[PDB]
């Protein structure tokens, strides 16, 4: 009936501070397909995220790659937010370039 | 190519 | 190598107003080709990988309006199925249909499906002989018989083991430079001091495709799954994929344990081992 997105932040590339990347998070396994997907940094809002076209698994859930470009640095902290139907409040997952 | 036929459920 | 056809559809009633939200995207492999968006402007099927671009105009019109017709069979359908299983007109549902084929590495049909969802549960399926329906309850069962009266699997069959085939190997050729192309994965080994007396060692699997792989960790030649972790494999952006796969070891026995790495684009399977200068 109602699956809860598995979520993955991460870069395109292996990050190096000061260099140019590409922010990824990528939600699946949910469903509904209604999802509200924002990339943070610093805890505010990034504009020019741009997201795949919907599509799903065998098992019918769905997922969606959105993604933006941006330069990580030793200051700037970054993270996805994720609200589905499934959730009671938004969940938040910081980005970690070990992962 | 998509599939012509597509039929009511 | 072995290669498949897939498409996708849904589309999510809108009960306050209006036509559904109607979503189509084809694949080759693991790459997206072609989409449709209802809440797109061009309300055209569009091209989404660069071989796909030489097709002529009766191609991309004949796309459309086949995904259009498609688009106008779920619209009715969410509302037959809302009368099955006697829902209210006010909430949102979805259908969901994927249908392809595969081919084998002599490029000659393996197998075809053709599946339907409604709210995310199987509600009926060709079956592998691609001449019977799998109905998941009473209501798929009704849609079954209509099935079986209207010769719906004996023009599935036709198209699955006929024009999809047909399409798809000119689609590997067309787009062969890409679609042909292995891209084996690109690895390498981190290490994070996790704990007092522990470390993590983390095997990176990067800018491969297809999306298929293997990530393996073993212990003095053993298979080790305690204290692992394997993510998903997610897409780069870039079309191409990653993934990786962990294992918390404790300092000092970092050279027992030994990362394998098993992809199509990959002649001999390969071996990651933590080196301690690094
Ligand atoms: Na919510």
């Amino acid at each position: 009936i109602q699956r809860t997105p598995k979520i993955q932040v991460y870069s395109r590339h292996p990050a190096e501070n000061g260099k140019s990347n590409f922010l990824n998070c990528y939600v699946s396994g949910f469903h509904p397909s209604d999802i509200e997907v924002d990339l943070l940094k610093n805890g505010e809002r990034i504009e020019k995220v741009e997201h795949s076209d919907l599509s799903f698994s065998k098992d019918w859930s769905f997922y969606l790659l959105y993604y933006t470009e941006f330069t990580p640095t030793e200051k700037d902290e970054y993270a996805c937010r994720v609200n589905h139907v499934t959730l009671s409040q938004p969940k938040i997952v910081k980005w970690d370039r070990d992962m | 190519v998509v599939f012509l036929h597509v039929t009511y459920v | 190598g072995s290669h498949s056809m897939r498409y996708f559809f849904t589309s999510v009633s809108r009960p306050g107003r209006g036509e559904p939200r109607f979503i189509a995207v084809g694949y080759v492999d693991d790459t997206q080709f072609v989409r449709f968006d209802s809440d797109a402007a061009s309300q055209r099927m569009e091209p989404r990988a660069p071989w796909i671009e030489q097709e002529g105009p009766e191609y991309w019109d004949g796309e459309t309006r086949k995904v259009k017709a498609h688009s106008q069979t779920h619209r009715v359908d969410l509302g037959t199925l809302r009368g099955y299983y006697n829902q209210s007109e006010a909430g949102s549902h979805t259908v969901q249909r994927m249908y392809g084929c595969d081919v084998g590495s002599d490029w000659r049909f393996l197998r075809g499906y053709h599946q339907y969802a409604y709210d995310g549960k199987d509600y009926i399926a060709l079956k592998e002989d691609l001449r019977s329906w799998t109905a998941a309850d009473m209501a798929a069962q009704t849609t079954k018989h209509k099935w079986e009266a209207a010769h719906v699997a004996e023009q599935l069959r036709a198209y699955l083991e006929g024009t999809c085939v047909e399409w798809l190997r000119r689609y590997l050729e067309n787009g062969k430079e890409t679609l042909q192309r292995t891209d084996a994965p690109k690895t390498h080994m981190t290490h994070h001091a996790v704990s007092d007396h522990e470390a993590t060692l983390r095997c990176w699997a990067l800018s491969f495709y297809p999306a298929e792989i293997t990530l393996t960790w073993q212990r003095d030649g053993e298979d080790q799954t305690q204290d692992t972790e394997l993510v998903e494999t997610r897409p780069a952006g870039d079309g191409t994929f990653q993934k990786w796969a962990a294992v918390v070891v404790p300092s000092g026995q970092e050279q027992r344990y030994t990362c394998h790495v098993q992809h199509e684009g990959l002649p001999k399977p390969l071996t990651l081992r933590w080196e301690p200068s690094s």
